[PDB]
């Protein structure tokens, strides 16, 4: 039941306020349309966020000794 | 009429409590207050 | 650390019946192997796993191998524990009854069945991931009992060289049967001295000295007093079953109990208790425990040397009481000049399901110690042995299997077994002397 | 929120209250994994232990949020460096620590102050458990591996090396556990009862917050964290060293005794005996110096039940 966010620093964050139990003093985590699209975009982005595919940016380390983006060599 | 000292337990308690306080104050500072 | 109980001979199986009964009470599990608890509360605040193969089902299977030559003792237990025990872990020496009360007979049947016995042991080890060890329940002078224990021990000490196999040795009061029973004791004891892990001594004489006061007399019977044996066993594992945060392992337990590679036979004591417990203070329980009147071994010494003293108090213990008791105990224990006296005191827990728990504002507990006089439990057997197996019928006509390949393997096995026992006694005595380490630690 | 359940979970995690069971299973699995990062190692490859942790965490009942949120992280200062700073202890092993992202609203009571104190307590206890566990393994080797079987080395080895090793070891086992029993019984358990009895049927949120931090401070202020750490550290170095000496040197000694070595007939084994004797004599001396210094420090509090029990286990007959 716990909605937990894993962070890269090891933190597991509860996603929001911890709610009380059903016993109180006095539902489903479904996705909406944008959320579904977002998940999909996130996914494709993640594939292409892998370092080896970053051929459109100066941020890709261009190999090391070859001096080229990994896909050039591949 | 005489140069009498303060209470012994009270001083012991204060030494204990002051130690506790110094420590907690140091921790509060690291947490930036 | 998973533990497998080995129930050998009728004594071992009768003792197990009491042990498992107490465990079923401690962990509210029925005789059918089911939790007695509602499942409305899924957290039990205990761990039955080391003793039971809790199933995916509401089933707790005792981690035990039931072994005998006489299937009726096992059946008496299985027929009580109607679903609790797994019958596939039951072995009976069906290929001939033991030829009388000789460890050799028990040994010979175990030897022939050694592979089958081990297969059952491994079927249960296969149900344990973190297997740590075994608990062997047996009489010391029974044919099937000590013989099976001798076979089990030889098979297991080599097959599982890194696992812990402890022994729960039940000693008959010495009587005329000793002309056979002392060699069963002595030769099976040789095997224990050489191969067994820490062993605890239960002297039937003391079970009776005590049961004559605490059991419903006339039934103060040794198979009835298995509750006293069970009380000690369950007390020892209480730190495992309802673990606290200090001692959670057998290896941790023995780290302060075993001073050398020598097998030590330890002497338990216990007071007060409830079974089918209102002590006043832990102060008093600890002090009361350092008294032979609460002992299950009739060492009867006024000034024995103690080594490795440990006790566990379970209940609402006040640390001030504990400290005061240690203060005085520290001043009145005999121990060698070469070792500071360190008493180890552990605090345990009452089962959350113990029916007594809601009204327990009282404490009780157990003491275990390494006594230079623990060996007194073997004295009458030894003196008998020296006079009887030097040359009597008792030496050769009770031997079967390898023990009687020739008389030579009798004459020397018996003499050597006596010597192994003599050495055990000599070392308990050597440890009483300052010279034990004065000829060690300043030898440079 | 069942705050009490949350709290027992927290206690089980950082005090290890009633959880020696879980301390041991994790500690044992990773016992040898606590040997390298502090030896000046810029260890960025302990991900395997991190993963072992996560895998173990995954086995826990999901209802226990406090376990579900637990994380392993590393520091730059080891426990005694941290303590010397905070307790103004007249001034190097283990950078590991755990935390929990305590969610709102419960984090209003379980403050960061509480959590940092919890890390300190836990690290302290884990260190003691580490050394205890090393000693537990050590007697298992000494009294089980057939080095105990050596005879063919004479009494000139049996006494001054074998009995000497085993007794020094036992003294150490008794010392470490005595201290641990003290800490857990005279420090941790009483604070836990305080928390439960201060609770019972509480009237003030503040009182709860107060006792929680209060007890944790009382622990932080324990003489064992304040005054005695420098010697505990000497003992810890001693335990580690003797435990690593054992098994390795145990095996080496087999070359002298034909019961295992049988080939051998070398002065090298005789050199081994002399090395073992000198090592052991020094081993005894440094252990005793620590015990002496320890005893002496305890004796100067200018006056203790939890101290007297410790001294009892130390002071020679
Ligand atoms: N305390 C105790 N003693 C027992 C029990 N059962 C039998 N004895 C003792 O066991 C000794 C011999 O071993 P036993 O297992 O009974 O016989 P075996 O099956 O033929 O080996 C006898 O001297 C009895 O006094 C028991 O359950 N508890």
């Amino acid at each position: 039941q716990f909605d937990l966010i894993r962070l890269n620093n090891g933190t597991i964050e509860l996603n929001g306020i911890l709610t009380p139990k059903a016993e109180v003093l006095t539902i489903e985590k479904t996705l909406n349309i944008d959320e579904l699209e977002s998940v999909h975009n996130t996914f494709l982005t993640n594939i292409l966020s892998h370092k080896l595919f970053a051929t459109n940016t100066s941020e890709i380390s261009v190999g090391d000794y070859s001096g080229q983006p990994y896909p050039t060599s591949l | 009429d005489v140069p009498m000292s303060q209470p012994l337990k009270e001083q012991e308690v204060r030494e204990h409590q002051m130690k506790k306080e110094r420590f907690d104050r140091a921790l509060e500072s690291k947490l930036l207050g | 650390g998973e533990i497998i109980t080995l129930q050998a001979g009728q004594c071992g199986n009768h003792v197990g019946k009491f042990l498992w009964s107490q465990l079923a009470k401690e962990h509210a599990i029925g005789t059918d192997g089911l939790s007695q608890l509602p499942d409305s509360s899924t957290e039990r605040d205990d761990d039955t796993k080391p003793f039971f193969r809790e199933n995916s089902r509401n089933k707790f299977t005792p981690r035990a191998i039931m072994m005998d030559s006489e299937p009726s003792v096992i059946a008496d237990v299985e027929n009580t524990f109607r679903g609790f025990f797994d019958p596939r872990n039951t072995w009976v020496a069906s290929d001939g009854a033991s030829a009388g009360n000789s460890w050799a007979n028990g040994y010979d049947i175990g030897t022939r069945n050694q592979d089958d016995i081990l297969n059952k042991i491994d079927k249960e080890i296969d149900s344990t991931d973190n297997f740590e060890g075994f608990q062997l329940l047996h009489s010391v002078a029974g044919g099937t009992g000590s013989g099976l224990g001798s076979n089990l021990l030889e098979a297991l000490c080599d097959r599982y060289p890194k696992k812990i196999l402890t022994t729960y040795s039940v000693f008959p009061a010495r009587s005329s049967e000793v002309v056979v029973q002392s060699y069963n004791t002595i030769l099976a004891l040789r095997r224990l001295i050489e191969d067994s892990d820490a062993t605890v001594v239960f002297d039937n004489a003391s079970l009776l000295n005590i049961s004559g006061k605490v059991f419903r007399n006339p039934n103060i019977d040794l198979q009835h007093t298995n509750q006293l044996i069970s009380t000690i066993i369950s007390s020892v594992t209480n730190s495992i079953r309802f673990p606290s945060y200090m001692y959670s392992s057998m290896s941790s337990i023995y780290s302060t109990l075993i001073p050398s590679p020598e097998l030590h036979f330890l002497s338990p004591s216990f007071t007060p208790f409830t079974s089918d417990h209102k002590g006043h203070s832990s102060y008093d329980v600890m002090l009361d425990l350092l008294d032979p009147s609460n002992s299950l071994v009739s060492t009867a010494m006024n000034n024995p040397t103690y080594f490795n003293v440990y006790n566990t108090i379970i209940g609402n213990v006040e640390p001030r009481q504990i400290s005061r008791a240690m203060t005085k105990l520290q001043q009145r224990i005999k121990f060698p000049s070469w070792s500071s006296s360190a008493m180890h005191v552990n605090i345990g827990r009452r089962s959350p399901y113990l029916p007594l728990q809601p009204n327990e504002n009282e404490v009780s507990g157990m003491m275990l110690s390494n006594m230079s006089t623990v060996v007194n439990v073997f004295e009458n057997a030894c003196n008998t042995f020296d006079k009887v197996f030097a040359k009597g019928a008792f030496l050769n006509n009770y031997n079967v299997g390898d023990l009687f390949q020739s008389m030579q393997n009798v004459q020397d096995e018996f003499a050597e077994s006596r010597e192994v026992v003599q050495s055990l006694m000599e070392d308990y005595v050597a440890a009483e002397q300052d010279s034990y380490l004065d000829d060690v630690l300043v030898d440079d | 929120y069942d705050l009490i359940n949350v709290l027992k979970h927290l206690q089980q995690i950082f005090l290890g209250y009633q959880s020696g069971h879980n301390v041991l299973k994790f500690l044992t699995k990773n016992m040898g994994e606590l040997t390298k990062h502090y030896r000046n190692d810029n260890n960025a490859n302990y991900d395997k232990l991190l993963q072992n942790f996560e895998l173990e965490r995954q086995s826990e009942n999901p209802n226990n949020l406090m376990r579900q949120l637990l994380m392993i992280q590393f520091d730059t200062e080891t426990l005694p460096q941290v303590l010397s700073h905070y307790l103004q202890i007249y001034p190097a092993i283990y950078h590991l620590k755990f935390d929990i992202n305590i969610p709102y609203p419960l984090n209003i009571i379980i403050s960061r102050t509480c959590m940092i104190k919890y890390q300190i307590i836990l690290r302290y206890q884990l260190v003691l458990q580490y050394h205890s566990r090393l000693l537990d393994e050590t007697w298992m080797d000494l009294n089980k591996t057939p080095s105990w079987k050596y005879r063919g080395y004479s009494h000139t080895v049996k006494r001054r090396i074998v009995r000497a090793t085993r007794v020094l070891h036992a003294k150490m086992n008794h010392f470490i556990k005595t201290i641990m029993e003290y800490f857990n019984q005279n420090v941790i358990d009483k604070e836990v009862y305080s928390l439960e009895k201060c609770y019972r049927n509480p009237t003030l949120a503040v009182a709860i917050q107060n006792e929680l931090e209060g007890g944790l401070t009382n622990i932080m202020t324990n003489r064992c964290l304040s005054d005695l750490i420098p010697l505990q550290l000497q003992i810890f170095d001693i335990v580690y060293k003797f435990c690593k000496f054992i098994k390795s040197m145990r095996a080496k000694l087999c070359q002298l005794d034909p019961v295992l070595y049988e080939g051998y007939q070398e002065d090298a084994a005789l050199e081994l005996i002399q090395k073992l004797i000198e090592y052991i004599s020094n081993a005894s001396s440094i252990f005793r110096k620590c015990l002496i210094n320890f005893t002496q420090e305890l004796s100067t509090e200018k006056f203790a039940a939890g101290i007297e029990r410790v001294l009892y286990s130390i002071v020679p007959p």
